[PDB]
Order: structure tokens, then sequence, then C-alpha cells
RNA sequence: GACAAUGGUAGGAGAGCGUUCUAAGGGCGUUGAAGCAUGAUCGUAAGGACAUGUGGAGCGCUUAGAAGUGAGAAUGCCGGUG
RNA sequence: UAACUUGGGAGUCAGAACAUGGGUGAUAAGGUCCGUGUUCGAAAGGGAAACAGCCCAGACCACCAGCUAAGGUCCCAAAAU
RNA sequence: GUAGCGGCGAGCGAAACGGGAAGAGCCCAAACCAACGUUGGGGUUGAGGACAGGAGUUACAAAGGACGACAUUAGACGAAUCAUCUGGAAAGAUGAAUCAAAGAAGGUAAUAAUCCUGUAGUCGAAAAUGUUGUCUCUCUUAUCCUGAGUACGACGGAGCACGUGAAAUUCCGUCGGAAUCUGGGAGGACCAUCUCCUAAGGCUAAAUACUCUCUAGUGACCGAUAGUGAACAGUACCGUGAGGGAAAGGUGAAAAGCACCCCGGAAGGGGAGUGAAAUAGAACCUGAAACCGUGUGCUUACAAGUAGUCAGAGCCCGUUAAUGGGUGAUGGCGUGCCUUUUGUAGAAUGAACCGGCGAGUUACGAUUUGAUGCAAGGUUAAGCAGUAAAUGUGGAGCCGUAGCGAAAGCGAGUCUGAAUAGGGCGUUUAGUAUUUGGUCGUAGACCCGAAACCAGGUGAU
């Protein structure tokens, strides 16, 4: 319910009220697992192919007559048991993406955010004050907030200077409130979200 | 992705070949005949673990027969007497006593004869 | 691709509420002089597709609800 | 839940059966197909409903009936579904659609008589069953045909 | 603790072993990885370690995901050698 | 100590001997076709010299313990010259 | 996978409505004027026509110039590390630093954000090529007619989802052959009314299809029997020809690629050197198995055999130290494996041996089970936005909440029936979406194998 709001220097600048319907639910692990699996599968390109016996070059003619030579009967030099022959089955190009009900997606996002809330992985900041990109300044800011290595930074809209300053730091990822996804939240050890971004997330996810 | 054949085939076959150590010629060398002979060896050993108990009971009985005929008695009558006397010494022990301690065996024969008369 | 309904079957059965198939009766086309009065009267009454036949033909009518 | 500690729900996942991979699985060699005949062949087996040459069931049975091109099918609302509206409400197809009572309107709305109506209402529908009209008017309400 | 059951082809059901790849976590490696070779090692099986030699730069483990995932027979295909 | 019902998944549609009730054949066939039972099939172990189908008997694993079944006890070869 | 078509078999299989992407409308012929039938003017439709600045080379007419823009085809700059240890070599380990709009990647004597080439970011074109904006430059301000060998019809065919059928609608051959706004055509035979449209002339961007290519990239794609046939080739080789069609990758960090001596004609070796390593010496990383040899610890020349197994002395050793290892006089027991069979030691099939490769897969539908979300409701599809993502939006559509009947219909009932009868199917709640597993269907559908059939070519050396 009541979460402390911090200044980038690390001082308590105030307090915020975040709804228990977004950050205070019991995480649903089955739905969250399904969401993570869905997102990882949607990332697959699926470009993988082999040549079956029809696609391998040549192989039109019968290699030798059916009977009389003493050899095994053969139909084409590109049959699967032949060296250099066609592949039986094997990979064929396809998509791995699938879908789940919208309510399950929302429940998964809420579960990830709530898990961050329980494990003390939620840090609310007053506002990011970055006029010019400087990776060193953002690094020091994360130092002053006592943040772990894996941190997800959430701003209300696309903040270009924050994204530029935090881009090159390994373990640090930046997203907007609209762009929150389960993989990104789950990977992070802690969440650093502004007051406005927290309010927007609470509004959109109810 | 593609799974190459890899090393598992060689490892499995080499296990069988090592199990065929000491076999004659190709039977300790070539995987196919070695596998057949190791299967045969397992089946034989299973059968022979059961046959061994029969064989050793037979050996003990033969020895007990010899020892009892040394006292003017047959095996069958001696065992009948020992059973009627309430003596529960089994055949391995009786044969070992006959080999090791002739006098104790003679006393056992005396008890068996007494229980019959 | 979609499975295709057996159109000949679809012209001969209807699905009931419980999922069974109501069917018409054979021997009702002609040669009525050779069947007795009661035979024809009772052959006017519809039957169901038997369970043994359902086991064989269910996929042919999967779309006919 | 961490990415290094993922767990599917119990009973939600199951390993697929791979036939023709050795005797111990129980589906090696013949791969569950038994021995020989048509059903043992790749691409083998008769078409569904084939009875081996005995006249099939859907040929020994006659065709029946026809399909009406102008068949009218109505969306149906029973009395028990009208109980969600407050007393004095004016029920209309727009209101029934907006309230989730009717998803697809079809050829029109018809009120049927299942359930009990315990609320006075004014109902405008294309069709009414006799018991629906009687129970709507009996409870003090009115109905109109639109 | 105390009773029962546990031969098995077609076939049905269950549980596991191992292979390659991916994600996350945590590790190993020129003070020597994978591979190979030897050994009197461990596990109920598939199989898993350790030690030593060879080798000379990559590779395990945990959890989950995906498969070109396991060969002794096809007068199978190719190569090598009897 | 099963039985039935409803669903998911099958395989099977070449059978064999023995005993017994019968057809057929010649009160022939290790013949052939039906009824009944067993075994083999899909069953190892002991007996029948050897010997799927006969007799005893159904192997979870280990034991250099014991009692028995059919069948046996002069030697081969366990147990009565 | 509906309506329909269909030896009403196997199968074939729409369209309109609705939701979206894209969006654009126009020019003639004719009447009628001017001129000497041919040119101009004029006109273009659902009732119109005759008569009475704004648009443009993407259709709507068509050729050009000026200046600017952008982009493409070369490039340029581009932050930040030192030390010790082990090593042949440091990027590894250890200690202490730094940069970051740059922690993509590759190289460098092992594994590098700070060594190199780069990356983020910024800059750049003499010339040519495009796309483009402005200026310019162009052009403009119901009396008569309305597509005739036409529509249409018969016969024969074809195309329409539709096999000639109740067959409309479209086209072809042959033969016939209209009407003229009171006109003509369609609304699934046909007729009448009604409704919608206006054939027998032409033009038109976009949304859509494909990839030999080019540029920049990507992959729970291959990694030398794989992946292209081809990492070094449509070559070698085969064939008269059309045509068929391989095998073959790896020294080392650096050639430092072995001076010199010795045997030998040489080949090949043994030394000596180089190198971290030469059992890395070019037939060059690793170097399995079959197979071929040399040495010997135990054993074997009176013995009858699927070669082992169980028992067991003797001899020889000594381990992942375990009631150890090797061999084995002698005794018991014992007719390989696979396939196919009632039944195989079978004298039925298959395998010389070793190695590699070699067979239920995927897509879209159906059904069922398990899982999960929501629940009288559940759920979107295309599309749009987004990073080829998750996701957001999108409610058209789909299933369910009600069935019965051939249908009209009626409705917790309904059908049959004259029935207030009896009987059939129903009512007296639970569905739906995604997904693991099983199975089915359409696809080559577990893999290999015909004899053949058809089409287009090549051959009378
Ligand atoms: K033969
Ligand atoms: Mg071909
Ligand atoms: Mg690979
Ligand atoms: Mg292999
Ligand atoms: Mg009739
Ligand atoms: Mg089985
Ligand atoms: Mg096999
Ligand atoms: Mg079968
Ligand atoms: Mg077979
Ligand atoms: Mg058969
Ligand atoms: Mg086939
Ligand atoms: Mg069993
Ligand atoms: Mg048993
Ligand atoms: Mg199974
Ligand atoms: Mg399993
Ligand atoms: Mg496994
Ligand atoms: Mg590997
Ligand atoms: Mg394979
Ligand atoms: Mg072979
Ligand atoms: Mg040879
Ligand atoms: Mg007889
Ligand atoms: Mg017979
Ligand atoms: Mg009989
Ligand atoms: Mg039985
Ligand atoms: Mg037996
Ligand atoms: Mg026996
Ligand atoms: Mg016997
Ligand atoms: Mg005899
Ligand atoms: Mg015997
Ligand atoms: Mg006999
Ligand atoms: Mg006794
Ligand atoms: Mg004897
Ligand atoms: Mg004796
Ligand atoms: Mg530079
Ligand atoms: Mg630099
Ligand atoms: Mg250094
Ligand atoms: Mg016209
Ligand atoms: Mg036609
Ligand atoms: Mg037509
Ligand atoms: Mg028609
Ligand atoms: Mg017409
Ligand atoms: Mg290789
Ligand atoms: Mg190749
Ligand atoms: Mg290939
Ligand atoms: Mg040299
Ligand atoms: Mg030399
Ligand atoms: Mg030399
Ligand atoms: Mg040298
Ligand atoms: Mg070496
Ligand atoms: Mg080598
Ligand atoms: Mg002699
Ligand atoms: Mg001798
Ligand atoms: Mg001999
Ligand atoms: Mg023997
Ligand atoms: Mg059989
Ligand atoms: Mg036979
Ligand atoms: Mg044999
Ligand atoms: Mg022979
Ligand atoms: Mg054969
Ligand atoms: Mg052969
Ligand atoms: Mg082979
Ligand atoms: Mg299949
Ligand atoms: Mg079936």
């Amino acid at each position: 319910a009541n979460y402390d709001v911090l200044k980038l220097d690390g001082t308590k600048s105030g307090s915020i009220e975040l709804s228990d319907a977004v950050f205070g639910i019991e995480p649903n692990n089955s739905v969250l697992f399904e969401a993570i699996n869905l997102q990882r599968a949607s990332l697959r390109q699926g470009t993988h192919a082999v040549k079956n016996r029809s696609a391998v070059s040549g192989g039109g003619r019968k290699p030798w007559k059916q009977k009389g030579t003493g050899r095994a009967r053969q139909g084409t030099i590109r049959a699967p048991q032949w060296r250099g022959g066609g592949i039986v089955f094997g990979p064929t190009p396809r998509s791995y993406a699938y879908k789940m009900p919208k309510k399950m997606r929302r429940l998964a996002l809420r579960s990830a955010l709530s898990f961050k809330a329980q494990e003390n992985g939620l840090t609310v900041v007053d506002a990011f004050n970055f006029e010019a990109p400087k990776t060193k300044e953002f690094k020091n800011v994360l130092s002053t907030l006592e943040q772990p290595k894996k941190v997800l930074v959430v701003t209300e809209n696309e903040d270009v200077n924050v994204e530029l300053s935090a881009r090159n730091i390994p373990g640090v990822q930046v997203t907007t409130a609209q762009g929150l996804n389960v993989l990104d939240i789950t990977n992070a050890d802690s969440l650093v979200i502004t007051e406005a971004a927290a309010k927007k997330v609470e509004e959109v996810l109810g | 992705p593609r799974v190459k054949g890899g090393t598992v085939t060689r490892a499995r076959r080499k296990k069988t070949i090592k199990l065929a150590k000491g076999y004659f010629g190709s039977k300790h060398t070539l995987y196919k005949v070695a596998k057949q002979q190791v299967m045969k060896s397992g089946q034989y050993a299973f059968r022979d673990r059961r046959q061994r108990k029969r064989d050793f009971r037979k050996l003990w009985i033969t020895r007990i027969n010899a020892a009892a005929r040394q006292h003017e008695m047959s095996y069958s009558r001696l065992m009948n007497g020992l059973k009627k006397a309430g003596i529960d010494i089994n055949r391995k022990m009786l044969s070992e006593i006959a080999i090791s301690d002739e006098k104790a065996f003679a006393q056992l024969v005396t008890k068996a004869k007494d229980a019959l008369k | 691709p979609k499975m295709k309904t057996h159109r000949g079957a679809a012209k001969r059965v209807k699905r009931t509420a419980s999922g069974q198939l109501k069917r018409s009766r054979a021997f009702t086309s002609h040669l009525f002089a050779n069947k007795s009065t009661k035979q024809k009267r009772q052959l006017r009454k519809a039957r169901l597709v038997s369970k043994s036949d359902m086991k064989r033909v269910k996929q042919l009518l999967a779309y006919k609800k | 839940m961490k990415l290094h500690e993922l767990k599917p729900a119990e009973g939600s996942r199951k390993e697929r059966n791979r036939v023709g991979r050795g005797v111990a699985t129980g589906n090696g060699k013949t791969s569950g197909r038994g021995h020989k005949g048509q059903k043992a062949r790749s691409g083998g087996g008769v078409r569904p409903g084939f009875e081996g040459g005995q006249l099939p069931l859907f040929r020994r049975l006659p065709k029946r009936g026809f399909t009406n091109i102008n068949r009218k099918e109505y969306a149906i609302v029973n009395l028990d579904q009208l109980n969600k509206f407050e007393d004095g409400t004016e029920v209309t197809p727009a209101l029934l659609v907006e309230s989730g009572v009717v998803k697809n309107e079809k050829s029109g709305i018809k009120i049927l008589g299942n359930g009990s109506l315990d609320k006075k209402l004014t109902v405008k529908a294309h069709k009414f069953s006799a018991s629906a009209a009687e129970a709507i008017d009996a409870k003090g309400g009115a109905h109109e045909v639109i």
C-alpha cells in the first residue's frame, strides 16, 4: 500500500500509495511460468531447413535394375539411407509464437510486479533529472540507491537521456510503463520506477 | 538443432567389449559377437546360481553316504534316524563334521541308530 | 486444412441435445406389399445411430452440431 | 519466481511418446502397429467409415428433409434472465445487448417462459411465447411487439 | 511393522537414463577443456564419477525450454580393412 | 472377489498338440471339420535319453539352508544291491 | 467446410452481409455547329446530352528549363590500463585504476570495454545517378442522339463451387436474328408487378504476387558422410547424344619448413639444430575400431567342441584395498542373434568385420484427457502501434446460456397424433479460451523397394 519515495541522492522525498491490486496480489506461479514460456517462444525466429529426397539435386534415375545384379533394390541415389541423400522429416521453417487470454497476460504482469514488491525489489524515485547523457552519473545514482547488479529502470514515457545513460551498464535495462513485460521484470533483481511511472502502471494494470 | 551421433555409441560398445575380456578370438574383439556372448553369459549365470545349490547339496549327500557306509549304515537310514532323534544339523555341516571330526560323526551315527531301534 | 464434413452423412442425420444422431430407417423406399402393416407403421419411427457405429463415423460429422 | 528456478504447474506437462527407439520402451520395432496388413503400412488404413466393402451405414440409410433458405432463428431471452433489471425498467433489444443478455441478435429477440419473473417491467421484443406474455403481464408489467 | 503381489509376445499404462541446442543462475580450465586410452569405482537399469597417460582450448553443474535425441540386422548407403 | 456402465488407447481375425464327444476318411494320417478341457502360443524350472503342445509345476533378487511334486534310489548319475 | 454440386459415390465447394489494407476517377462514338466525307468545336449519362484563379505529364493533353533539398555510389574523426604470477606467449589469476550516447563484433602467441580493426556518436562528395519541393512552363475557365449482324434464340461445347439439371448468370463455333426512353437489362426456369441498373467503345495509380539480384542485418539453422552437387565443381569421370555426375578442409604463434655430420644410387633413416611441442616434418591438430606385427606372465600335442557359465587346484601378480587382479589342470550345465512363424539349433531370411550415416515428423483441422484464467458467460480474427518481441488496441466473428420439428413453426417443451392418450427427442445449468499428452483427418505422413503409365526431348557413327 504505502511505499517510500526516494531522491536520487538517497533521501526520503515522500511517500506514495500503490494499489494492492497490482503490487499486492499473491503471485500466480502457473500463469507467470506460462507467460515467460510464451514470451521466450515468441522470440524464436524458426528459420531452419533441410532438403528432403525431392529437394536434393539430381537423383532422377533408378540406380540399377530391380532384379538380377545381387545388390539391394534402390530407386534413387538420393534416398535417405544413401550418403548425401535426402533428410527424412527434420527441421522445417515455422513460428513458435502462441497466445494466451488477455486476462492471463494481465495476471502475469501483476504477479511479476507483486513478486518484486514482496522481495523488497521495488524502489520508487521522485524523478530522473538527466539533462545530458552520462553513463558515469547513472552508475553513481545506482550506487547511491544501494541497487543490486540486475536492475530494471521504469519511466513513464520514453526518456532518451535515462536510456542513453543506462544503456551501456551491464545488468541494467530501461523500459517504459507501457513496455513492461514478464521476462524483463523477472530477470531483474530490483525495480527502479519513478512516481509517475508507478502511477501509470497502477492505472493501466488496475 | 542437429544432434550428431557423437560419443555415446562408442562408450556403450566399449563397455560390452570390456565385459567380454578373456573370451576366444573375435568374441573379445568385435562388438556384435561380444554382445551375444555377454547376453549368453548373463543367462547362463542366472541359471547356474540356481543350479549351484543343487550341485552342492548333492556333493554333501555323497560324502555323508560314504561316511555312513563306513559305519555299516546307508544315507537314507542315517537321515531317518537323525530326523527321529530331533537332530537338525544340515547336510553341509554333517559332511564337514564327517571330514573334520570322525569321532563326533561316530557319536551322531550312534544317536541315529538309537533313535531307530 | 479444415476437416471436411461427409456431406452424404450430413444429409441423413441430425444431432440431438445430448450429442446423439437421429437417423431415418432403411427399407422405407418401395416394395411395401412385401412388408406387413405393422412393419411399415413401426418403420415410420426414427431411431438413433448405434454406439458401435458412432465409434466408426463420429469424425465424419464433427462439424454438424 | 526466478528464471533459473522456473516450474510448470503440476500435471500441466507430459513427455511425448517416441516409438521405434528400442525394445525396452515397449514401442520399439513394430512401433505399436502390430504385424503386417494394411494398418501396418506407412500411409496405411481405410478411410473413416469404410466397412471393408459391406455397404456403409450412411449409404444404407435414406436421406431426409430439406433446408429452408428463409429459416428464421431468434435470439431467446427467458424470464429468469429479465430478473437482473430494476423494477420499472423498459427492456429493449439495445438494452439486452448492452447488458450482455444477448450477444448475437440474429433475426430478432424472442422472450420465452423459463424461470420466474419477480420484477415488473416493460418489454419490447419481436416475439413472445404465450407463457412469457402471461407472466410479464401477471407481475404487473406490460409487453409490446416490435 | 505386518500382510499381499511382482513369468510374459501383440498391446495399454507409469517412471526414468543419456545426446545437441537455448534461457537464467552458479562454476571449471595452459597449475591443462573437449576428445581419446587404461583401471581392481559407484548406482535397481538406461548410466554417473575419480585416478593416470595422451591431448592442447574449450567445457560442466542446477532449474526450465526445444529437438535432425539413442542402431545390430533394411541382399541398407559411404569409407576402411580382412 | 469381482461385476457392470461411460469415455481415451489398442492388438487380434495363419493357430498347434494332447485328452475326450462327434462328422468326414478306411472305427487311415503328425489328415480334415465342429463340441469340451488343458498346455504351447506368450512359460523358464524338475520328469519323459534327446524331444513347443505329455506329467509335475508358474522364475522379484540373493544364499555352499530345509520340506516336498512328477519321477526315482546296482554304476554312468542324487537316493533302498 | 456453411449453401450447394456429386456413379448425391470418392470427393468438389462458393458468394453477399460484417470487419480491415488501399482509395480516383476519367476519355470517346452519336445528335449538333464551323469550314474544305475529312478536319476541327461540342458531349459522355439513370436519365444525360444536343437543341432552347484551378488542373497537369501515375489515367484524366503534352514537351521543356531555374534553384534548392535529400539520398546513393569513395571516405574521416572517434573515450579509456597499468603492474605482478604462471607460462613459449596473458587478454587468464591477483592488485590497483579508467571510459562508457562506445560492455556489438572480429583480431592480437591462452579467455581484452580501455592493444588493433572497430562500436556509440559526429563529419564528408569533384562527378554521376536517382526521389523530391518551389519557381517556371503548359491546358482550361423528350423535338433529335445515347455503341447492330449487336443483344438474343436453336443445336453443339466450354467457363461458372455446380456433372444439363428447377440452371439463371458468362464465353466459343454454326445457323438465324431485335427494341430505339411508351426503349433496353438483371433480381437463379418462367410470367406479372415492384426494385435496382443503363450492355453491345476505351483508359486508369494504391492496397496484392515473386527474388536470379544488390545493400544492411538476423537465426534455441549445418559444421566437412553435415550444410549447396560443389568450403578445395557442373570440374574429373561416364555417355554418339540429350544427359548423369563425384572424391578432396586443419603444420606452427611465427617458416623459424630441419645448416652440418653419418649409412644409402636414391628413397628412407640416426644424430645435430628450430620450436613450448617434431609420435607438430608437410601423406603434417586430435588419431577410435576393424586389421597387421614384436616381446612374454599363465596355459596347451589322448583330444569331440554355439567356445561361455558355475565349481576349482596350481602358477604369476598386487588394486579406485575390495570377503583383490591374470591365467587356468579338471568336473557339472549348455544347439549364436535377428526376422518370420502353429512350431526355427534350424538344412527358412539377413549380417565378412569395424566405423559413420540410416525410419511416426511438421503444418492446419477434429476429438479426448491433464493444466490454467474467467464464468452466464468465455474469446477475438485480419488490421493498426511496437524491437521480426512481449504487449496494447481491434467484438467483425465464434462457442455457450434451449430444445423439438423435414419445414412453416412452437418453445421447457416440441414432434407424431383426432387425442385432455401413448411414444421419440428434450427441461429440471456450465461453459469458454489457451496449452502439455493420446488418437484421428488433409498433406508423400514411419522408412526403403516395383513392374508400369504419361509428357517433352535425344539417338540410324
Ligand atoms: K531358401
Ligand atoms: Mg526427384
Ligand atoms: Mg552442432
Ligand atoms: Mg549413428
Ligand atoms: Mg417414398
Ligand atoms: Mg510389449
Ligand atoms: Mg530389433
Ligand atoms: Mg493388424
Ligand atoms: Mg515385421
Ligand atoms: Mg498375419
Ligand atoms: Mg509409401
Ligand atoms: Mg512382469
Ligand atoms: Mg512369479
Ligand atoms: Mg504407451
Ligand atoms: Mg520418461
Ligand atoms: Mg534425460
Ligand atoms: Mg561439445
Ligand atoms: Mg537420429
Ligand atoms: Mg548392415
Ligand atoms: Mg575385402
Ligand atoms: Mg487323429
Ligand atoms: Mg492337425
Ligand atoms: Mg478342440
Ligand atoms: Mg497362461
Ligand atoms: Mg517348459
Ligand atoms: Mg522343464
Ligand atoms: Mg525333458
Ligand atoms: Mg528312448
Ligand atoms: Mg533333460
Ligand atoms: Mg521319446
Ligand atoms: Mg526328504
Ligand atoms: Mg542319478
Ligand atoms: Mg548314487
Ligand atoms: Mg578510427
Ligand atoms: Mg580506441
Ligand atoms: Mg597485462
Ligand atoms: Mg452506353
Ligand atoms: Mg459449364
Ligand atoms: Mg454459367
Ligand atoms: Mg446455372
Ligand atoms: Mg440474359
Ligand atoms: Mg572431421
Ligand atoms: Mg559435401
Ligand atoms: Mg544436403
Ligand atoms: Mg628430420
Ligand atoms: Mg635423418
Ligand atoms: Mg636427423
Ligand atoms: Mg625433425
Ligand atoms: Mg603425440
Ligand atoms: Mg595426426
Ligand atoms: Mg585312449
Ligand atoms: Mg596331455
Ligand atoms: Mg571335434
Ligand atoms: Mg554338456
Ligand atoms: Mg505368433
Ligand atoms: Mg510353415
Ligand atoms: Mg544358427
Ligand atoms: Mg549348418
Ligand atoms: Mg523370405
Ligand atoms: Mg547372407
Ligand atoms: Mg555396419
Ligand atoms: Mg501417422
Ligand atoms: Mg481407429
